[PDB]
RNA sequence: GGAUAGUGGCCUACCAUGGUUUCAACGGGUAACGGGGAAUAAGGGUUCGAUUCCGGAGAGGGAGCCUGAGAAACGGCUACC
RNA sequence: GCGGUAAUUCCAGCUCCAAUAGCGUAUAUUAAAGUUGUUGCAGUUAAAAAGCUCGUAGUUGAACUUUGGGCCCGGUUGGCCGGUCGGAUUUCCAACGGGGCCUUUCCUUCUGGCUAACCUUGAGCUUGGCGAACCAGGACUUUUACUUUGAAAAAAUUAGAGUGUUCAAAGCAGGCGUAUUGCUCGAAUAUAUUAGCAUGGAAUAAUAGAAUAGGACGUUUGGUUCUAUUUUGUUGGUUUCUAGGACCAUCGUAAUGAUUAAUAGGGACGGUCGGGGGCAUCAGUAUUCAAUUGUCAGAGGUGAAAUUCUUGGAUUUAUUGAAGACUAACUACUGCGAAAGCAUUUGCCAAGGACGUUUUCAUUAAUCAAGAACGAAAGUUAGGGGAUCGAAGAUGAUCAGAUACCGUCGUAGUCUUAACCAUAAACUAUGCCGACUAGGGAUCGGGUGGUGUUUUUUUAAUGACCCACUCGGCACCUUACGAGAAAUCAAAGUCUUUGGGUUCUGGGGGGAGUAUGGUCGCAAGGCUGAAACUUAAAGGAAUU
RNA sequence: GAUUGACCCUU
């Protein structure tokens, strides 16, 4: 059955992306779903999104650009330290320069270099670059 | 789908967006209410009561006309069944199907849907405990099923 | 999803799968049922003194056809038997009768070398001098 | 396609799709005020039945139920609502 | 209630099948004293830790005890193989 | 791999290559090993998806509840400021967890002591309205997990302000006088999982509230329980709102009071669909064999042939009859079933998928250790049946041999009834559930629609076909978006740009599916299941 | 669709 709704989020996104259509349908639209996608949206990496009211759990219609190479999820959400944000960032992001692993946090969701700004940290979502 | 099947029938009711609907009906929500009472009277699970009102008379839902559902209006008058209707259901086929085995030993497919029809009949009869709908050790047994029944 | 669990909860279950499937490894297997301190024959140790006994009618392997010697050595720990291979050119001078012959493995962690079939351990000492020390002439064996 | 408007199907298109497969799903069903010859006797019927649905004058029966849609009886007058 | 320096089935009289258990009890094995701790990584770490420091145990094995603040002490006694 | 009367590999003459007071060996262990794989393996064909379903523990599990708007701060730039020949920060308008205000959005009773963010001008650090930013007592972080801040791995390490033991490994030494004096820095900085503590936070997952109200406040309201702090003469004692609380009547307040209804699942209903299943039982030819007159000498078999039957009539032809089995042509890249499997009619018995639904429930779900249901054929125990075919066997032939292939017979079996068995190349050699990714000729079950055809009335109507075309199936058709070792694969893709959930299995070849111990079985055997030992390949795609 | 069975040495 359908368990990480957000991880069919981003893989619907990341399949997109490769087929290189600008947009994308996203179904069903939760509010971690909305949170990583604002991430990417001031991060630049999508561009707009949409929110379709059905009654029952929402629809997001993503423009996407060419910016985006990967976006991921990381399941489960694993526990994850101040000591231990340099170690995922340094698994699974392209450079040091770009690309966020994002984090939900006790101060909401962000992404890690954010959350290092607040010194803070929390239970890892997945990551955009 | 289809715990019990292969299936992957995708075959069910698209609920209209419109929560207050859909301003050609004309009649009153106690109205609905009593139809709806009368038929619990007269002997219907809630999904008949539906179906009646829908289609005898213009009722799109009984959620959008009156404040509530047609299971908790009967609970809230007094017409609640002792157990569920799909509970009931479920108990009445495998009573159907055990009736059958009992005639016919041979019969290893029915022997099967029996297996699957008790499982259903166990899930959901847990279910229905631990909501607590049901009494606390109420338990399905095929011998007790016959009278339980009818 | 991969096979394996990936619950944040299932570390038992990736533990006891790991647990199950360490099995599989040839050296975990023999380390954890103790194989050298119960059937090898050295009883785990690096090196074993041994008695030589007698000659046996065995053949080396291709390509060849020598039936000359290939010591049958019987254990002082353990007291078993085992055949052992003269290391070098010239093998008749050192095994007279019932010399005491150090043995040590043939590199292989318990399986035969080369050409040799079912050999696998070596002799490096003749009743207490070095049998290379003997090829190369610089000691000499006991005479009296 | 590469680009469309997703936010903004067009009519067509949307009603060539399933019921539930719709940017916000909606029913494809609809109701009729049938009005038999004679009697007015202005009822309001499902279009899928599922019921021999009649009112409690006569021996009236309005609608035969099918698998999908209920064919209605000959003499009848229906009024999309 | 007794015995302890003291709580406590540590033991004595009556009252239950109470307590543990697939979240692995119980049993078996360890060529198992435990920990601090060598050998690699900003995270894969796998082994080893008898052994300089700390906590245990033993003084051939079991058992018993005197003195003593402190011992079931064995370079203290009382009994076999 | 070298050596088989021309050895760059053996034993010697060899530059003595490489490390060097060291170097070579053996065993164990580590990295390489992404050959243990949480990170991070593999399972169509290389080892590996349990035969197929159910199901408990375990693991996992749709979305929803406070979201956004305005002023002030220790604390991030190149700094017209060059005031100190790069610590110098004002208009600093490029940002913030947290302390305050409005936005329906407050930092726990009720009684006090410093007398609580202050209603209280003493000609220029204040006598009384409200508490938690210490203390008093009833109360709540209903419960977590989670996540920065201090004893936490008592002792040496991690690099050191520094340090000449011949430099260095090392210990913590050491350094400077108007040199008769004497003085002195320093031996701290990371906590080695998990656990218990105190603290801020609310995202990430809730059984908990209040629903057949024994729900929340009521300074307004009449009635039962332990201290009496107000005293008359004393550590016992009585009474008018009690300080620490248990039912009462809404005169008596608050919009009293239930999140969607997931292209999740269950259930109901409707018309269908199917070679899905079980029973009574119908039919079809064929095969074999029997009841009769006719017929003639061959006939059935094979690559020529021969055990064979045959003028007491064989085969061939009657009209038939009996038995048992099977269900042909229709029959298909077609259907149904969880698989095994299922193909003659009627009836009955229950079941099921898909579709339709502006019905009902409401997360009841996915996968699943133990535990179970079914499970081709062969086989087993009995009873029926016993036509055909036919392991065994009999027998003729080819053959060097033929107890094989080929020919004719032929027990067991093949068919059923009860009971076992539980295996298959049980295969798609491809686990299940969920999502997403060039396009199509088609097909099956439904089947939004198109005033498109026939018997009836070519001039209403209940057929069926033809075309748009949703949905759910069995499958197919051309590079690669991609994958792969390739064959090939719309999955075997979305996997070094590596994490949707979950079960099972594999770790070079053999020994070996063996031994042994269990366990099931009447047995055959099934399930679980090794080591010793041996071995450098064995294997996967056919490139020439 | 007959009888064609076998063939000791290295990359």
């Amino acid at each position: 059955t359908r368990s990480s709704v957000l991880a069919d989020a981003l893989n619907a996104i990341n399949n997109a992306e490769k087929t290189g259509k600008r947009q994308v349908l996203i179904r069903p639209s939760s509010k971690v779903i909305i949170k990583f996608l604002q991430v990417m949206q001031k991060h630049g990496y999508i561009g707009e999104f949409e929110y379709i009211d059905d009654h029952r759990s929402g629809k997001i219609v993503v423009q996407l650009n060419g910016r985006l190479n990967k976006c991921g999820v990381i399941s489960p959400r694993f526990n994850v330290k101040i000591g231990d944000i340099e170690k995922w960032t340094a698994n699974l992001l392209p450079a040091r320069q770009f690309g966020y692993v994002i984090l939900t946090t006790s101060a909401g969701i962000m992404d890690h270099e954010e959350a290092r700004r607040k010194h803070v940290s929390g239970k890892i979502l997945g990551f955009v670059y | 789908g289809r715990m019990h099947s292969a299936g992957k029938g995708i075959s069910s009711s698209a609920i209209p967006y419109s929560r207050n609907a859909p301003a050609w009906f004309k009649l009153s929500s106690e109205s609905v209410i009593e139809q709806i009472v009368k038929y619990a009277r007269k002997g219907l699970t809630p999904s008949q009561i539906g179906v009646l009102l829908r289609d005898a008379h213009g009722v799109t839902q009984a959620r959008v006309i009156t404040g509530n559902k047609i299971m908790r209006i009967l609970k809230s008058n007094g017409l609640a069944p002792e157990i569920p209707e799909d509970l009931y259901y479920l108990i009445k086929k495998a009573v159907s199907v055990r009736k059958h085995l009992e005639r016919n030993r041979k019969d290893k497919d029915a022997k099967f849907r029996l297996i699957l029809i008790e499982s259903r009949i166990h899930r959901l009869a847990r279910y229905y405990r631990t909501v607590a709908v049901l009494p606390p050790n109420w338990k399905y047994e095929s011998a007790t099923a016959s009278a339980l029944v009818n | 999803g991969k096979g394996k669990p990936r619950g944040l909860n299932s570390a038992r279950k990736l533990r006891v799968h790991r647990r199950n499937n360490r099995w599989a490894e040839n050296n975990y297997k023999k380390r954890l049922l103790g194989t050298a301190f119960k059937s090898s024959p050295f009883g785990g140790s690096s090196h074993a003194k041994g008695i030589v006994l007698e000659k046996l009618g065995i053949e080396s392997k291709q390509p060849n056809s020598a039936i000359r010697k290939c010591v049958r050595v019987q254990l002082i720990k353990n007291g078993k038997k085992v055949t052992a291979f003269v290391p070098n050119d010239g093998c008749l001078n050192f095994v007279d009768e019932n010399d005491e012959v150090l043995l040590a493995g043939f590199g292989r962690k318990g399986k035969a070398k080369g050409d040799i079939p079912g050999v696998r351990f070596k002799v490096v000492k003749v009743s207490g001098v070095s049998l290379l020390a003997l090829w190369k002439e610089k000691k000499e064996k006991p005479r009296s | 396609v590469l680009v469309q408007d997703l936010l903004h199907p067009t009519a067509a298109s949307e009603a060539r799709k399933h019921k539930l497969k719709t940017l916000v799903q909606g029913p494809r069903s609809y109701f009729l005020d049938v009005k038999c010859p004679g009697c007015l006797n202005i009822t309001t019927v499902f279009s899928h039945a599922q019921t021999a649905v009649t009112c409690e004058s006569c021996s009236t029966i309005l609608c035969t139920p099918t698998g999908g849609k209920a064919k209605l009886s000959e003499g009848t007058s229906f009024r999309r609502k």
